[PDB]
C-alpha cells in the first residue's frame, strides 16, 4: 500500500486544491496533489484505530460498597449497606462515557470483570475471608430487600459467587431491545408534558445487587465493588462532535452552569506562533 | 488429571486482554440487527471529514467568532494568522482531529487544511498558505514563510483552498502530546497581494479554517484523553 | 451545460428551483427508502400515501440580523401541522420517513454571511439548568415555529448556547454531520436528503424526533452600506418514502 | 477454538477492514472529480 | 507440566455456567424411560393454550365471579371491559401468559384475545372488540375505539370469536415488567347493537375471556419471578 | 429587474373545491413552483389539467 | 469433548427443537380446520 505516489512538475488546468467547502464535502486532497512528492510506503493497517479495538478494553463503570457488619436491629438493610445494588448504565463514569458518545447507535456484547476488595477502617484482630454474591436484577423481578432475602435464591436470575479479593468474569450478550444501544435519545416514553427526557426512558436494564454471603464477625470489613466493562463484537454507527464539557448527570447532555471555556486562549496574537 | 504449571500473571486483571468467557445469559436471542446508515468502522474513517478550527482563540470564552479569521481591506505583505503544529493542543485540541488523535499517543501522515473564504462575491484578494517544517523558526514576514512549502490562494468563484501539510520528518512518528523534538512545525498565512472590495461595501470578511487527515494518517498507542474528568461519580 | 449550481427537485405537485446551489448532500450517501420484510417486526400491513404527503413544505421565514444566533427545527415535529402528513402523524401509532430539505437564502454580490446548515440525528438537548434536569416535551416540540437560539431561557426549554449545540459540545465539530454550507458569495440554497436513521424499523412519531435541523450563522450578516440589516431565510421541507402504521383514535399530545 | 456454547463469550472481532471514508466525507449527491471544478 | 496462566473469573461459581463435573454415583443405571403422554420441550409451546382472564378483578377477595364479565340487556353504545395490555401485570398476572411471561425480561409477538358467550341459546348480540395501540389513550366510546384495530362479533352459534392483538410496535421488543415506552396498547370492549334476551328470561349473561400467545411469540432473558416468596424455609 | 438584483416567488395553482389562498402557507399547500430569478429569465408554471367532469365552459 | 465416564456428568443438552403445542392446544378427537365451523 503506498503512502505517497511520486509526484513531479505541474502547470495545469486541473486545480485539485481548489474547492467549494459549502457542498459539504471534504475532496480527499493529497499532498502530491500541491508538491513533488517521492514514492513511500504505508507499512499500516490502522489496527489499533478498529471500533473494534476502540471499545474492546475493559474501563471501569461503576463503584459500589457493601459491608460486613451484625444486621441485628438494622431496620433499612439497603441503607445500612448490608447489601448495595447498581441501577446499571454506562454514563455515571466519563471516561467510557465520552469513547461511547463518539457515536450515535452502538452494538456489543459485553464482558464484565468485577473486584471487590476489603477494607477494616477500625480493630480487627484478622482479615475475614467474605464471599461476595452478585446478582443480576432484570426489570420485573423482585429487589432484594434484606442481605438474605428469598431473593438471593436466584433460582432464575443469573449471579455469581466470588471470593472478595478476587475477580469475577463473565459476558454478557447484546441486550438491547431495539437493534442497537442509543447513545443518544430525543424523545420521550409517551407524549407528556411532565414526562423524562432522554435515553433515561430508554436505558432501563434493571440492576444489579451485591451483598456479602458471610454472617457477620466481631468486627466490622468494608467491601468496595468494581465494575468493569468491556465491548466486543463491535459496531458503532453515526459519529457526532465528542463532548467538550463537563458532565452533570446519568444519561442527560446536560453540561454545569458558569463552566470554564473549553478552548485554550492565546497568551497573544492570532499571528503568535 | 492432565500435569500443569501456573505462570507469573495468573489470576491477573489486565484490561487489555481479549480472552473467552462464560455467558452469563445462555440461549439468550438478541435482537436481529437492521440496516442503519452511517456505520463506522474506524475512527481513520472519520478524521478525514474536516471540522472547523477555532483559529481565533483571542476570546474571553468559547464563541462562534473564535473560528472567524479576519481579513483587514488594503494591507500589504501582513501576516493574518500563525499557529505551530500540535495537532493535540493549541487551536486543534479542540477539534474532531484533535480530539481523536488524543485517544492515541503517536501519530504521523499529512495533515489536510483548509480555508473557505466568507466576503462579498465582488471582493477579491490573494493570499499565501505557509507550512515551516521544523528546525527553524515560525516565519517573522511573508519573504521568510514563503522560502518553504506554501500555496498562493486566489479568491474567486471556487471559494476553498486545500493547502496540505505533507509529512516532513525524520522519525516516522511524533507524539500527539506536545514533544520538542517531535515537533511537526508551524503554519502561517499572508496577505500576497491584499484583500480589495468592493463600493457601498464596508469592514471585515472572515476566513473559515478547516482540518482533517489524509489517507496519510497513521495512530497508535491508545490512551485516555486530557479532554474530560469528573470529580464524583455522576449520579440519576 | 449542467451545473452543480442549478438544479430541481420535483416531489408530489410541487417542484423546487436553484440557480445557486452547491450540488446537494445525500446523509451518509444513502437515499431514503421503504421499510424492507427482513428487517420489519410489526405485522401491520403499512399505509403509503405517497404524493399526498411526500410533498415540499415551506416553514415560516426566520429573519437574519447581524445578531442572529441560529435556528433549531425537529423533525418530524416541524411538520406535525402540514396537511395530510401532519394528520397521519396523529392517527397513526408508527411512522418512518426520509426528507429533502432546502433552506434559501439569497442576497446580492455585496452582501456576505455564511450559514452552516445541518442534519443531527439523536439531537438530544441539555437542559439550562444543569444538573439533571429534565427538558418538558413541549419544549423540544416547537412545531413549524422552530426553537430561535437568541431567545432567552425559560424554565423546563432548553439551553440555547450556540457555541455549544444545545449538547455540550462544540460548534465547529458539527461538520461532522451530514451538512452544507450557504455562503452567499456562492450559494444561497441548501439541501441535504435525509433517509430515515434509527435503531428500530419504524416508530412513533410524536414522542421522538429522529433529527433535527439546524441554520446556524457562522460569518456574520453584512450588507452593504445604508442597506436594510437584515436577510430573510427560508426552510421548505419534503418528506420521501413516508410509512405509517397502526391506524387508530388520533394522539392528543402536551399542549 | 471455542471453549463455550454462545457467541457473546468469544473474544474479539478482529479488524473489520472495510474502511470507506466516503459516506462521510463525500456524501454528495453528484459525484466530484478531484482536480474539476467543485462548482461549474 | 504443560504451563498454564489462570484468568480472571477463576474460582468463581456463576449458577448460569454449563460446565462437565465429575459424577458422585459412577456406574450408576439410572431407571429405562417409560412413555409418559403430555411431554413438553419449550414454554412457547404451552403459552398457546389459553386459560381464563379475571377480566372482572372487581371483588374484594379472589373469586369465579373475577372470571365473569356481565354483560346488560337493551344497553346501546355502552363499554362492556376496558384494560391495558401490561400482560406482565394487572388482569393477565395470574394467567397461564401472565405467569410464564414472568419468567422472562423481554417479549414480542401477538397476543390471541377470546371471548365465550354463555347467554342463552335464545337471546342474541353484536360487540365489538378493539384494541388500541400505543400512542393514544384507552378509547372512552365506541366510536374512538372502532378507528383501530377492531372486530365486529356476532354471537351465535358459534359460541366464541378470537380477536388478535397482532403486533404492533417500533422497537422489536418490549418488558414484561410494566414499562411506558414499551406500553402495548390498551383493549376494550363496546355494545355494536345491544343484548337481546328472550322472554321468560331474566338478569345477565356473562362473557368468558380467554388469553394465549400466537405462534408469533418470543421470550427471552430469564429471570425471577414477583409471583413467589417466602419468609423462612419450609420444612417437612 | 436589474441583473444585480434577486429573489424568489412562488407561483401556486388552486385546484377547484377551496377558495383562492390568503397567504403563502396555503397557496403552498397545492400545485407549485419556486421559481429562482437568475441567468435564465423566465420560469415556465404548467398549470396542470385537474377536473372530473372532461371538458369546462369557455363562458 | 467430554473429560467423564458417566453421562450425567455431561454438560446441557442443547435445544430440543421439536416443538409441537398440538397436543395441548389440539387435543381433540375430530381434526379442526381452521376457517371451517367448529361445531357442524
Ligand atoms: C448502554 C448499555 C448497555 C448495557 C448492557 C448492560 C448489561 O446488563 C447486564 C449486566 C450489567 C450484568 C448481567 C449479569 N448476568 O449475571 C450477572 C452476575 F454475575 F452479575 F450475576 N450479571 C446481565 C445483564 C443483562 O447497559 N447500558
Amino acid at each position: 500500500t503506498v503512502a505517497s505516489i511520486s509526484s513531479g512538475p505541474k502547470h495545469t488546468q486541473k486545480v485539485p486544491i481548489l474547492t467549494a467547502n459549502e457542498t459539504g464535502a471534504t475532496m480527499p486532497v493529497l499532498p502530491s496533489d500541491s508538491i513533488e512528492t517521492r514514492t513511500t510506503y504505508m507499512h499500516f493497517n490502522g489496527s489499533e484505530t478498529d471500533v473494534e479495538c476502540f471499545l474492546g478494553r475493559a474501563a471501569c463503570v461503576h463503584v459500589t460498597e457493601i459491608q460486613n457488619k451484625d444486621a441485628t436491629g438494622i431496620d433499612n438493610h439497603r441503607e445500612a449497606k448490608l447489601f448495595n445494588d447498581w441501577k446499571i448504565n454506562l454514563s455515571s463514569l466519563v471516561q467510557l462515557r465520552k469513547k461511547l458518545e463518539l457515536f450515535t447507535y452502538v452494538r456489543f456484547d459485553s464482558e464484565y470483570t468485577i473486584l471487590a476488595t476489603a477494607s477494616q477502617p477500625d480493630s480487627a484482630n484478622y482479615s475475614s475471608n467474605l464471599v461476595v454474591q452478585a446478582m443480576y436484577v432484570p426489570p420485573g423481578a423482585p429487589n432484594p430487600k434484606e442481605w438474605d432475602d428469598y431473593t438471593w435464591q436466584s433460582a432464575s436470575n443469573p449471579s455469581v459467587f466470588f471470593k472478595v479479593g478476587d475477580t469475577s468474569r463473565f459476558s454478557v450478550p447484546y441486550v438491547g431491545l431495539a437493534s442497537a444501544y442509543n447513545c443518544f435519545y430525543d424523545g420521550y416514553s409517551h407524549d407528556d408534558a411532565e414526562t423524562q427526557y432522554g435515553i433515561t426512558v430508554l436505558n432501563h436494564m434493571g440492576s444489579m445487587a451485591f451483598r456479602i454471603v458471610n454472617e457477620h464477625d466481631e468486627h466490622k470489613t468494608l467491601v468496595k465493588i468494581r465494575v468493569y466493562h468491556r465491548a466486543k463484537h463491535v459496531e458503532a454507527w453515526i459519529p457526532r462532535a465528542p463532548r467538550a464539557l463537563p458532565y452533570t448527570s446519568i444519561g442527560r447532555t446536560n453540561y454545569p452552569k458558569n463552566t470554564e471555556p473549553v478552548i485554550k486562549k492565546r497568551k497573544g496574537d492570532i499571528k503568535s506562533y | 488429571g492432565l500435569p500443569t504449571t501456573t505462570l507469573p500473571g495468573s489470576g491477573q486483571f489486565l484490561t487489555t486482554d481479549d480472552r473467552q468467557s462464560p455467558s452469563a445469559l445462555p440461549n439468550y436471542e438478541p435482537t436481529p440487527r437492521i440496516h442503519i446508515p452511517g456505520k463506522v468502522h474506524n475512527l481513520l474513517e472519520i478524521i478525514q471529514v474536516d471540522t472547523l478550527i477555532p483559529m481565533n482563540n483571542t476570546h474571553t470564552k468559547d464563541e462562534v467568532n473564535s473560528y472567524l479569521i479576519p481579513l483587514n481591506a488594503n494591507r500589504q505583505n501582513e501576516q493574518v494568522f500563525g499557529t505551530n503544529l500540535f495537532i493535540g493542543d493549541g487551536v486543534f485540541k479542540t477539534t474532531l482531529l484533535g480530539e481523536i488523535v488524543q485517544y492515541y499517543t503517536h501519530w504521523s501522515g499529512s495533515l489536510r487544511f483548509s480555508l473557505m473564504y466568507t466576503g462579498p462575491a465582488l471582493s477579491s484578494a490573494k493570499l499565501i498558505l505557509a507550512y515551516t517544517p521544523p528546525g527553524a523558526r515560525g516565519p517573522q514576514d511573508r519573504r521568510e514563510a514563503m522560502l518553504g512549502t506554501h500555496v498562493v490562494w486566489d479568491i474567486g468563484l471556487q471559494s476553498t483552498i486545500v493547502m496540505t501539510i505533507p509529512w516532513t520528518s525524520g522519525v516516522q512518528f511524533r507524539y500527539t502530546d506536545p514533544d520538542t523534538y517531535t515537533s511537526a512545525g508551524f503554519l502561517s498565512c499572508w496577505y500576497q497581494t491584499s484583500l480589495i472590495l468592493p463600493p457601498e461595501t464596508t469592514g471585515q470578511v472572515y476566513l473559515l479554517s478547516f482540518i482533517s487527515a489524509c489517507p496519510d494518517f497513521k495512530l497508535r498507542l491508545m490512551k485516555d484523553t486530557q479532554t474530560i474528568s469528573q470529580t464524583v461519580a455522576l449520579t440519576e | 451545460g449542467y451545473s452543480d449550481r442549478v438544479q430541481q427537485i420535483t416531489l408530489g405537485n410541487s417542484t423546487i428551483t436553484t440557480q445557486e446551489a452547491a450540488n446537494a448532500v445525500v446523509c451518509y450517501a444513502e437515499w431514503p427508502e421503504y421499510l424492507p420484510d427482513v428487517d420489519a417486526s410489526d405485522v401491520n400491513k403499512t399505509s403509503k400515501p405517497d404524493t399526498s404527503v411526500c410533498r415540499f413544505y415551506t416553514l415560516d421565514s426566520k429573519t437574519w440580523t447581524t445578531g442572529s444566533k441560529g435556528w433549531c427545527w425537529k423533525l418530524p415535529d416541524a411538520l406535525k401541522d402540514m396537511g395530510v402528513f401532519g394528520q397521519n402523524m396523529f392517527f397513526h401509532s408508527l411512522g418512518r420517513s426520509g426528507y429533502t430539505v432546502h433552506v434559501q437564502c439569497n442576497a446580492t454580490k455585496f452582501h456576505s454571511g455564511c450559514l452552516l446548515v445541518v442534519v443531527i440525528p439523536e439531537h438530544q438537548l441539555a437542559s439550562h439548568e444543569g444538573g439533571n434536569v429534565s427538558v418538558k416535551y413541549t419544549f423540544t416540540h416547537p412545531g413549524e415555529r422552530g426553537i430561535d437560539l437568541s431567545s432567552a431561557n425559560e424554565v423546563g426549554g432548553p439551553v440555547k448556547d450556540v457555541l455549544y449545540n444545545m449538547n455540550g459540545t462544540l460548534l465547529g465539530n458539527l461538520l461532522i454531520f451530514p451538512h452544507q454550507f450557504i455562503n452567499l458569495r456562492t450559494n444561497n440554497t441548501a439541501t441535504i436528503v435525509i433517509p430515515y436513521i434509527n435503531s428500530v424499523p419504524i416508530d412513533s412519531m410524536t414522542r421522538h424526533n429522529n433529527v433535527s435541523l439546524m441554520v446556524i450563522p457562522i460569518a456574520p450578516l453584512t450588507v452593504p452600506t445604508g442597506a436594510t440589516p437584515s436577510l430573510p431565510i427560508t426552510v421548505t421541507i419534503a418528506p420521501m418514502c413516508t410509512e405509517f402504521s397502526g391506524i387508530r383514535s388520533k394522539s392528543i399530545v402536551p399542549q | 477454538i471455542n471453549y463455550y456454547k454462545d457467541a457473546a463469550s468469544t473474544s474479539s472481532a478482529g479488524q473489520s477492514l472495510s474502511m470507506d471514508p466516503s459516506k462521510f466525507t463525500e456524501p454528495v449527491k453528484d459525484l466530484m472529480l478531484k482536480g474539476a471544478p467543485a462548482l461549474n
